[PDB]
């Protein structure tokens, strides 16, 4: 029945698989994965970003004790200081003769960089997660299907229902707690919400990028005004999204498990290249090519017509095909070690039809799964090589 | 009041639509009842006629009744309407398409006044109860029992608490609209409206088609007399189909919202709640169905459920840390135990 | 000294606990676990409420290529019907012989009751955990103060420094996803909001009372309007509201374990009669009554001259104490196993002096730890009847 | 019917 693909997940490369179907004729795949997303039922705990000591304006009651009024930004460092004698033009702005108090207040406030090029924490749960694998079958058609956990939301994206395992993105490569810095996503703790203090990335907790309320301790320290005269000393130390960029965790857009990269995301895993994606689909007859084309492909033999030593597509091999009934026959190597560019290859009884492929060596004895019949296209060729070129079109690879 | 929201009044005009069941061979009557709402639990029901009684579409008097006969109004007295449900209702106030009326509860609603060559009545189904919102359910209008929290209607007709679709109306037949273009049948407006059209014969019927009429059909009774009222947005009934080529915005409120407070209510005749030794003996004697149910208080859990709509002495074994007793949507009562049969020695005789 | 006290989290019971100490005099408390608090983070997934078929007016295309289109407030149940040649005052408005169809459309739309007094679902996140704890004292008289149990304040609020929870009601006795409709709580699970399940709870799923997006099928099935005239039949199953007070499922304010009754709540089960909050207080030694400013009670005897007993409050027993010292004397039957009317009663040496208490007995042989030294305070007294009354004032029950 | 229940496209009897 189902859409066989046992052939790995990559990205860049136009990599392929072959659907073993016996009720209908098999169908070729080009499994082009380059979009992968997670997206669970989640909750945004706080945007984070480094401080900006946008020195607030205190309600200085002046001398005889000063009381610090609660400003619309929760959590604030405020410290009375006496022994001042204010000046701001002329004289004191406090009501003692020179026994004046200056109540310095400084809270951490959202930076202008918080708005754009910032960090963003998440508690990442599961509720809506998706394993996304596009297959442009090529023999048939496109489908970019997803998986969904919540059942008031369709998982019938694509042609029908497509099941991945090892999943292509229904896991998170990052932890439950994740901090983010541009490209580099660090799967690293942060302190819950509404409690955060310095010594972590998430010490700043603004509920939005540019906010009105936040939780403001990033190791902001008021100290005694200089010269026994008014003003606000704000001593500010490093914080989340300043450090942890060289105190860094694992920078997932270059080190993600499941071969992915990550960025500022509502929780997604771009560009995955997981161990393998064994794709299995519950699809009608439309996703397959019909049995009338060939009930079973009866006889065939393959040999080169000059091949490649490379997983560039240029390898060719005639195949003296034969079939129970003549028609189309989608093809691809059933290991994907030869990645076949032919969506369909024609079969007539005792004819011969060349197909296109990419292999990886001078003697390409790769099976070709000619819609219910395998065949080795052996023969000596000339060796072209080029093996810096992107992720396998020979996938499942670990050979020459 | 007379004026409470020119939201509905000005921006609505009556219309006449088919009654769902009338038994005059199913009359067309402007009292075509949609949205019966016995959703206030206090004796009161909100009913919707398809005509917009209240103010005519002007500023004066709830005490008129403006329905459509023709494309034209028929602006007469409010009291020539007769809402009823079981026994005759008494009007409270009309606003828009909606009337608030003190009525008996009813599975149906049955409205009717003489109009047309028939008796032009109208009836419709909607499940009504004046149920307490809780562990009780009730029928008849309040006249007995304690008050306890359930829905009740507003006497206030300005409510923006909900709004019903009225944005781009469409047709109802009023073939009084449909004149003749000197051989072929000609769409016309009720009093303004972008009136869409078609006949059995070919005509354009997508886009605005107030400027299109059928030039190929003669028979009036096979054409679409329309009212997209886009300056006096009417109630969007099931007996008033919509356009399909036009869009207008004109979502317009509902005057009467069932709100929850201390509704005039009922309490099923007083239960006897008496605690003997770790036991609530309970003589019970209701009228309306009361779900008695419990919550055995403490480390305990032990609920009980039994609808009591029959006089029954029941019992609920109160634990040391208590039991609770929930005589319907009357608030949960509570009872501790250690006894209440009186006299456990646990002292020193000296009296 | 540091007075632990756990009791059932039962709303209406003043359990009148005792700090056992010999450094200073034992001092009464009342560790009254008043009102079951639970309150985690939540998410409004969808209001439900009994329908109102507030027809958006049937989009009618009578002939040729039918269309029921899309207008504001999407999701319209729409069904063509033939055998009609309608009337509404004038003639037919659907009339061809290529169809002869009149296309009725009706969607479920929020009632006015959806706005106010309505079923209301939630997918409830793990979030925060709350408690509410009275601590009285044998000096201090009452404070019944809300106290958090999560990362925000599980420390001092009111008298003494008090560490609260975890509760046995840290989550409601009801399910993770909870519907609440007035007083009556209905526990019903669904994964998350989207397009629900008809003829059951979440058959109407409007995000809020007045909305655009919804799920509009309460089992709404349009039928043919017989007699060649058009109206719109609504065949509809009871919603999750109509069910929930007269076609009710489980009314959790009467069937949620512990002793709970409920209001409108995110996921809280008020008034539960267990849900036990283990309270532990770090009481400064200063807050006590000194052991030499209390009788270090000696020659304990309890008797009466005349007596009458009360298990709510008013239970009495004279005491012939001829104590080594004399002073004030906080009393309690050790650790919330009595209800004491008093906080503190003075007791001296020589004579007989009644105190007040209440216990789960009908005559006063409850031990009483009278500012050092327990004694069962028997006296003939007279049986009370006082037990028809609400949540205990006779502690957690432990006597006659 | 003899088979209803949303079909079994044959690659095997009732596949």
């Amino acid at each position: 029945y189902e859409h066989t693909a046992v052939m790995p997940n990559k990205v860049g490369i136009p990599y392929k698989a072959l659907v073993e179907r016996p009720g209908y004729a098999p169908v070729h795949l080009q499994i082009q994965l380059v979009n992968t997303r997670i997206i669970p039922s989640t909750n945004l705990e706080y945007i984070t970003c480094k401080y900006k000591t946008k020195v607030p304006s205190p309600v200085v009651k002046c001398c005889g004790a000063t009381q610090c009024t609660s400003k619309p930004h929760p959590d604030y460092q405020c410290q009375v200081f006496t022994g001042v004698y204010p000046f701001m033009w002329g004289g004191a702005y406090c009501f003692c003769d020179t026994e004046n108090t200056q109540m310095s207040e400084a809270y951490v406030e959202r930076s202008e960089e918080c708005s754009i090029d910032h960090a963003k924490a998440y508690k990442v749960h599961t509720g809506t997660v998706q394993a996304m694998v596009n297959i442009t079958y090529g023999s048939v058609s496109w489908r970019s299907a997803d998986v969904y956990v919540n059942g008031e939301t369709p998982a019938k994206i694509g042609d029908a229902k497509l099941i991945i395992g090892p999943l292509s993105s229904a896991w998170s490569p990052f932890d439950n707690k994740v901090v983010v810095y541009g490209h580099e996503v660090y799967n690293y703790d942060f302190p819950e919400y509404g409690t955060g203090k310095a010594g972590s990335f998430g010490d700043l907790q603004s509920r939005t990028s540019t906010s009105n309320d936040l939780y403001a301790n990033t190791n902001l320290k008021l100290q005694r005004p200089q010269a026994g005269i008014v003003h606000t000393p704000f001593t500010q130390a490093p914080s989340g999204f300043e450090r942890w960029k060289r105190d860094k965790g694992a920078p997932l857009n270059d080190v993600a498990p499941f071969g992915c990269s990550i960025a500022l995301e509502p929780l997604r895993a771009e560009n995955c290249a997981v161990g393998s994606i064994p794709i299995s689909i519950d699809i009608p007859d439309a996703a397959f090519t019909r049995i009338s084309e060939t009930p079973t492909v009866s006889d065939l033999e393959c040999k080169i017509t000059e091949c490649t030593y490379a997983s560039d597509f240029g390898g060719i091999a005639t195949v003296a095909y034969k079939s129970s009934k003549a028609g189309n026959c989608p093809i691809h190597s059933p290991s994907g070690v030869a990645v076949i560019k032919e969506n369909d290859v024609t079969l007539a009884e005792s004819g011969s039809f060349t197909f296109h492929f990419s292999t990886a060596n001078i003697h390409p004895a790769f099976k070709l799964q000619v819609c219910t019949s395998a065949v080795t296209c052996k023969g000596d060729c000339k060796p072209p090589k080029d093996h810096i070129v992107d992720y396998p079109a020979q996938h499942t690879e670990s050979f020459t | 009041d007379l004026d409470t929201h020119f939201t509905q009044y000005k921006l609505a005009r009556p219309y006449i639509a088919d009654c769902p069941n009338c038994g005059h061979s199913r009359c067309d009557s402007p009292i075509a009842i949609e949205e019966v709402r016995g959703d206030a639990h206090a004796g009161v029901i909100r009913i919707q006629t398809s005509a917009m009684f209240g103010l005519k579409t002007d500023g004066v008097d709830l005490a008129y009744m403006s329905f459509m006969n023709g494309k034209t109004q028929k602006s007469i007295k409010i009291d020539n309407l007769h809402v009823r449900t079981s026994a005759p209702c008494s009007l409270v106030s009309h606003h828009g398409y909606y009337i608030l009326a003190q009525c008996p509860p009813g599975d149906t609603v049955t409205v009717g006044f003489h109009d047309g060559p028939n008796r032009h009545t109208c009836t419709v189904a909607h499940k009504v109860e004046f149920r307490p919102v809780g562990r009780e359910k009730y029928r008849h209008p309040p006249e007995h029992g304690v008050e306890l929290p359930c829905n009740r209607y507003t006497h206030k007709r300005a409510d923006q608490g909900h709004y019903v679709e009225m944005h781009q109306p469409g047709l109802v037949a009023d073939h009084s609209l449909l004149s003749i273009h000197s051989a072929k049948v000609k769409i016309t407006v009720p009093s303004g409206a972008q009136v869409k059209y078609y006949c059995k014969c070919p005509d354009v019927r997508e886009g605005i088609t107030s400027s299109d009429h059928t030039t190929t059909c003669t028979d009036v009774k096979q054409c679409r007399a329309y009212l997209i009222d886009n300056k006096k947005w009417v109630y969007n009934s099931g007996r008033l189909p919509r356009g399909e080529g036009d869009t207008f915005k004109g979502k317009l409120h509902v005057p009467f919202v069932p709100v929850k407070a201390k509704c005039i209510a009922t309490l099923a005749p007083e239960p006897l709640v008496e605690h003997k030794h770790r036991t609530l003996i309970l003589h019970l004697h209701p009228d309306h169905p009361t779900l008695l149910t419990t919550r055995s208080l403490g480390s305990d859990a032990n609920p009980t459920r039994q609808w009591i709509e029959r006089p029954t002495t029941v019992n609920f074994t109160v634990t040391g840390e208590g039991l609770e007793y929930t005589w319907g949507n009357h608030p949960p009562k509570r009872v501790w135990a250690q006894e209440s049969g009186e006299g456990n020695p646990h002292g020193w005789p000296h009296e």
